[PDB]
């Protein structure tokens, strides 16, 4: 998504995106156990992912 | 107003219900967090928004 | 262009202190100590992790 | 080879305390023992089964 980059290749940018990357390893790993307990929405998050 | 509390014993009221906590306690108070973007706030499986 | 940027201005006290007629509106939070003569010495915020 | 092996590492303290400002989150649960000098000395963890 280069909306966090292609700004200038920072100290900053990065130890941003470290952090997003702490944040999305958490809810959009494993997706299926999720949507095997998820409403219903089943299928349109499949889709989204 | 950002979030901000006096102890971690509030804050872990206030991530425990948001709806009924203490905003004043004795001496001790916590001021919920106003903002145009409404944080999500993970703390643990306990998260609200 | 339309990845603009807002600057908003949060704040948040630290240090302040409740008039005399102190009370409580949770019933479960108890400190261990003589919570009449209390006072915060410190603020926990919370960040963008 | 779609069967890959991740490795989550996994953490967790022993022995750790808190500090002299002493509480409570939940009222429904008492101990018998004086409350204010305890020490967690074992960690109980969950295994896989």
């Amino acid at each position: 998504d280069p909306t966090f980059t292609e700004r200038g290749f920072s100290k900053t940018v990065k130890s941003d995106l470290i952090a997003m990357f702490k944040r999305h390893l958490l809810e959009h790993s494993f997706f299926l156990d999720r949507a095997e307990n998820m409403g219903s929405g089943f299928s349109q998050y499949v889709r989204s992912r | 107003p950002a979030l901000s509390a006096s102890s971690r014993a509030l804050i872990d009221e206030f991530m425990s219900v948001k709806q009924t906590h203490a905003p004043i306690h004795y001496g001790h108070y916590i001021i919920e967090e106003v903002a145009p973007v409404r944080r999500i706030l993970k703390f643990g499986n306990k998260v609200v928004f | 262009p339309l990845n603009r940027r807002m600057q908003y201005s949060y704040y948040f006290p630290v240090g302040l202190f409740m008039p005399n007629p102190k009370y409580t509106t949770s019933a479960a939070i108890k400190m261990l100590d003589n919570p009449t003569q209390q006072l915060p010495v410190e603020a926990w915020i919370v960040n963008k992790n």
